[PDB]
Order: C-alpha cells, then structure tokens, then sequence
C-alpha cells in the first residue's frame, strides 16, 4: 500500500517481537473455531470437532506458521503486495476456491491475536496500521484472481 | 442464533468485563475511528480527539446497552426496540459499521482480558455481537 | 426482522410464484453456478449441465422449503431446524453463498414476474430471504 | 477485466437495447428502497419516505442516469476499468465516504433491473457475464481508494 513512514517503522518493530509459530497457529485456530465453515478447506487435518482438539492439532499450528509467515513477507514488502501474492492468489482462486471475504476474516483474527499477545502495546493507532496492512494483503490476494 | 452455551458463555465473560464495559466501550470507539475513519462521518458533532470526553460519554452509553443486552438475551428484539429505531430509522447506519464496531470490541477485550479471551469465549462473543447487530438493523430487514 | 407488511408482502408474492417455485428454484440454481462457479464446489456429485435432472431435483426441494418457510414466518427457527443442521453442521456452507442464492432468486423472480416484482415486493423478499438465511447459518451464530 | 469474446459481443449487443434513463432511475430507486441506509448519501434529494415518493422523485431519475451512464462506459471500456473510474474512485472515497460493499450492492440491483426489463432474453450465461462486468466495475471503484 501506503500508510506513512512512522506508521511503517512501528509496524516493523513490532513484527520484530512476533513469534510466528505461536501466533500463526492461534490465528488459525480461532479462524476455524469462530468461523467454522472455514473447516471445509482443511478436512485433511482430521479432527476439529471441539476447540481443544483444534488448538492442540499440530498440522493446524504448522500450517498457521506458514500463513503468518507469508503475512510476514507482506509486512516487509509493502510496495509490492500484488507482486508477492500473485502465485498464491493464483493458489487460493483456482485450486482451493476460497471466498476472499475469508482472507479478510483471517486478517482480523490475526489482528485480534496480536492484540491478545501485546496488550497495551497494541495501540489504537498501531492497530490502524495493521488494519491497513492486513487489508493491503487481503487484497493482493483477490487481484490475480482472474 | 444463540445456543445455551453461547448464552452461558456470554454471561460468564461479561461478568469479567465487570464495570470496565464503559471504558472498554469508549476504547473500542477510539480504535474504530483511527483504524476505520469512514466512521467519524457519523459523529460530526463530536470531539474525536485523543481522549474526548464525549467519546467517554459515549462508550459508557454503549457499554451500558451491551450490558443490558446480556440481561435480555432471551428477548433482544424487545430490550433494544427504542435503539433499533435510533440506528436504523433516524441515523440510517450502514450495517457494515457494526461489524467493525464489533471487532474493535473483540479487540479491546483481548487487550485487557487476554487470559479469559479464549477461543470459546471469542466465538460466543462474536455471535452475540452479531445477534445484537441484526436486531440493530432488523428495522431495515 | 420481519415487519407485518413484510409478512404480508411475502405471502402475497409467494402466492404469485404459485407452483412455479420449483422451477424458479432450479433456475436460480443454474444462474448461480454459471455466474458464481465458486459454488459448484458443493455439488460435486451432481450433473451441472444445462438442464440436469438433479438440479431439477433439487430446485423443487429448494422451492419447496422456501414455500414451507412462507408458512412458518412466525416460527422459522423451528420450521428449518432439521435444515439449519444440514447446511450449517454437515456441509458447512460458507454463508456468503446464501447471499448469492438469494440474488439469483430475486433475479429469477424478476425475469418471470416482472410486473409484480415491485420495489416494495423486492425489498420484502430480500429480508425474507435474508431472514431465511440467518436461520440457515444460526447453527454457526 | 476479462471475460471471453462471445461473452463480449453479447454484452454489448444488449447494452445496445438498454434505456439508460428508465433503467438508471429504477436501479437507483430500488437501491434506496431495498437498502435504505443508502439514503444518507442523497438527503439533498429531499423526500424518500415511501417507495412511490422515491421512484417518482426526479433528481433520483437524473442522477440514475448519470450512474447507469458511467456503467455504460465501463461496459464499452473493459480493458481499462481502473483507468476510467480513478477520478470517481477518487470521488466516491475522499468526499462522499461510501463503503465499497455498496457499489457492489448497486451492481446487483442494476442487474436485477436489467433482468426485469429483458425477461427470458436475460440468460443465465448472459447474467454471468454482467456479473463480471458489474463486479469488474465495483472493483475499479475501490482501487485508487488510497
Ligand atoms: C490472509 C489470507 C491467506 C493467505 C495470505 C494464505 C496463505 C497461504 C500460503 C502462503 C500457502 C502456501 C501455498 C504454497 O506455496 O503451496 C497456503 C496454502 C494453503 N492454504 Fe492459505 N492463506 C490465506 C487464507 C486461507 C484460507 C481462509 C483458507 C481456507 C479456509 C486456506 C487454505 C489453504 C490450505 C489448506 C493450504 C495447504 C495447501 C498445501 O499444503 O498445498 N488459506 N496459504
Ligand atoms: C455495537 C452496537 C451499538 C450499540 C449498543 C449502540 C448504542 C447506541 C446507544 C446506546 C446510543 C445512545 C444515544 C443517546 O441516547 O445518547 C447510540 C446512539 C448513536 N449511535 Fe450507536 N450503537 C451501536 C452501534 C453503533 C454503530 C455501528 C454506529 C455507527 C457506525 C453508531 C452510531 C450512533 C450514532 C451516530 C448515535 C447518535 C448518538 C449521539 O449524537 O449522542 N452506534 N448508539
Ligand atoms: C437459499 C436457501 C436454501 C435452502 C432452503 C436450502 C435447502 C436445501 C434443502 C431443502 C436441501 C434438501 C436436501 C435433501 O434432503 O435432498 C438442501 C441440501 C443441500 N443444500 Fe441447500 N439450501 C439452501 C441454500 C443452500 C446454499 C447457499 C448452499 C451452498 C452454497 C446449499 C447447498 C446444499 C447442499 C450442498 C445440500 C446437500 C444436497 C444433496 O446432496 O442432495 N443450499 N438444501
Ligand atoms: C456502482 C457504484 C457507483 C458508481 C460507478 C457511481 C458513479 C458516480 C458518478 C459517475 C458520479 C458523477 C461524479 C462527478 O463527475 O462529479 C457520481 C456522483 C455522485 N454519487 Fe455515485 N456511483 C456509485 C455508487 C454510489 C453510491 C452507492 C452512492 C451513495 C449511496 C453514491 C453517491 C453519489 C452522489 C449523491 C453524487 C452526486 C454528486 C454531485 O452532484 O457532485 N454513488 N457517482
């Protein structure tokens, strides 16, 4: 996108303190918990029947890293959000058929996770920033849809 | 919409919000205006600055209503009649702004109740606040 | 959600759909699969071709349920209990696909009932079908 | 966007038979009728209180032309959907502050109007086409949002 250049430094300096594996996993665990229709796309991970089963699940964690981890890149890459996801915007349209309103869904629960983990360091203003970022990404991920 | 573990879970969690609902409430307002400023459009008469005493004013109102609702889970259409009117009829609030309040409110909760904001509790609060919002735009539906 | 002129208006209009609901129903299915093919994902076992007798099969089912609902406007959560399960619980239908059925169904109606599809009637049918859909995903909410 | 090149000829040949003034007006009349929150943005048109008041209203008609009329261009212009609306994507973000989920809303009621007006000539396949087009446009109209 753009943001701003204080907006930029504060985002990065946070990301710095972000544990991709804890945070990716919990981001995804809630996604499927809170919007259970998402579970269609991850039936392969076997048992998701209750919240404990879900959070525990190890593939779930894995895969939440992966995603947190791509998100990661977009944070580092804000000039070239489309260029980055194009092969995955590709992924996600053709093969998986996921509605984009989901990537946005996810973008928010991510944020709410980051919130839970950073407490009062997560500011209003700093939230905003990420809401953009996450937005930014959720978007790049619907462009090379066609 | 609400299953009894939802009713249970909501009550329970709201019990932990305590008398912070006011402030959680006007903090969920701050975050929205910063991160979705499309929204300030609706509070032109308000001082939106960085601890406005109207916003204060306001979130106690909002934390108060929320708290009422918890009260009347079984009869929400009734409980929020007067207020379904105000947002639907008088103000004509684009409903999409409820979805963003909602979130800014889950987000506030997590900042402050991080232990408690379990996934379980996360998803109930989501239905709740989604049920709340439908009532608050049913006067369109 | 539904105001009594909505209940009135819905009943009235459904009266004009007549026994076409079946076909209006499997036509609203065709249009969706063509114009939103994300959706066929959910009917892998089906022949989706250009007058499939399953789709036939199906839209009579759907036109039938719709018709039932009209019946039970006052008690929809009850009427569609069994079927809130099927879409929410078993199939886990992304709700956004109800919004597209809905529309493909308003669209079918207008093609065929162009006189009758007044704005008034247009908006009720919208709430109706929106209320219907919430019930059909409340087993998530 | 793209579509396809039969998809393209059939779209155009329809548009040909489209009365921008009838159809623009009814498109907009329903928008405000069916999604009454939209009325915020058009309070200047005075009285919208019931459906008859609305459809009758003359500014409403006017303005529905205008929009139908821009839509018009995008149909004629499918290669360069962003390039076209940029000054209006501009309009619509900065000055008016309209959520994009509205432009999509509108795009659909348009379609439902076109449906009402063309009866069985409005095909399944032909619907699809327009769903793209309208999509296409609804999009170009959220890009130069920032
Ligand atoms: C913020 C939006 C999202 C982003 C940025 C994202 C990112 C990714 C990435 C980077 C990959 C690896 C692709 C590869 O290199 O093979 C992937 C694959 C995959 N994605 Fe997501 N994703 C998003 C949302 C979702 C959602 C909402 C679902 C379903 C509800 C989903 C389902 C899958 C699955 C199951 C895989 C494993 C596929 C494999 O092992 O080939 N994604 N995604
Ligand atoms: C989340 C659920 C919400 C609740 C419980 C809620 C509640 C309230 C309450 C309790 C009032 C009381 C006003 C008074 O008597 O002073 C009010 C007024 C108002 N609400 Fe909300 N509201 C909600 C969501 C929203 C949303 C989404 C918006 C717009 C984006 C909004 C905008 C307004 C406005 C503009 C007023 C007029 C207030 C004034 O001028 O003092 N509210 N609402
Ligand atoms: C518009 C409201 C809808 C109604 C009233 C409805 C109704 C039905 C009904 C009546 C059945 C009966 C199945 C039987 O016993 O054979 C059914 C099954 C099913 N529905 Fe829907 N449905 C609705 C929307 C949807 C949506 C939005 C989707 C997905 C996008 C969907 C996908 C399915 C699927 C995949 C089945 C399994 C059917 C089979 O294999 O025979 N339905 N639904
Ligand atoms: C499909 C999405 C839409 C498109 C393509 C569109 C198109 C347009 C165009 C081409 C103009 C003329 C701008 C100028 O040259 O000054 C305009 C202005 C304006 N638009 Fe829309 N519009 C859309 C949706 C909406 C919605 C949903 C609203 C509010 C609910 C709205 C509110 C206004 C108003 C009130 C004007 C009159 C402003 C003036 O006279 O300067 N538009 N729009």
């Amino acid at each position: 996108v753009q943001l701003s250049g204080e907006e930029k430094a504060a985002v990065l300096a946070l990301w710095d303190k972000v544990n991709e594996e804890e945070v990716g996993g919990e981001a995804l665990g809630r996604l499927l918990v809170v919007y259970p229709w998402t579970q269609r796309f991850f039936d392969s991970f076997g048992d998701l029947s209750n919240p404990g089963a879900v959070m525990g699940n190890p593939k779930v964690k894995a895969h939440g890293k992966k995603v947190l981890h791509s998100f990661g890149e977009g944070v580092h890459h804000l000039d070239n959000l489309k260029g980055t996801f194009a092969a995955l915007s590709e992924l996600h349209c053709d093969k998986l058929h996921v509605d984009p309103e989901n990537f946005r869904l996810l973008g928010n629960v991510l944020v709410v996770v980051l919130a839970r983990h950073f407490g009062k360091d997560f500011t209003p203003e700093l939230q905003a920033s990420y809401q953009k970022v996450v937005a930014g990404v959720a978007n790049a991920l619907a462009h090379k849809y066609h | 919409v609400l299953s009894a573990a939802d009713k249970t879970n909501v009550k329970a969690a709201w019990s932990k919000v305590g008398g912070n609902a006011g402030e959680f409430g006007a903090e969920a307002l701050e975050r929205m205006f910063l991160g979705f400023p499309t929204t300030k459009t609706y509070f032109p008469h308000f001082d939106l600055s960085h601890g406005s005493a109207q916003v204060k004013a306001h979130g106690k109102k909002v934390g108060d209503a929320l708290t009422l609702a918890v009260g009347h889970l079984d009869d929400l259409p009734g409980a929020l009649s007067n207020l379904s009117d105000l947002h639907a009829h008088k103000l004509r609030v684009d409903p999409v702004n409820f979805k963003l309040l909602s979130h800014c409110l889950l987000s506030t909760l997590a900042v402050h109740l991080p232990n408690d904001f379990t996934p379980a509790v996360h998803a109930s609060l989501d239905k709740f606040l989604s049920s709340v919002s439908t009532v608050l735009t049913s006067k369109y539906r």
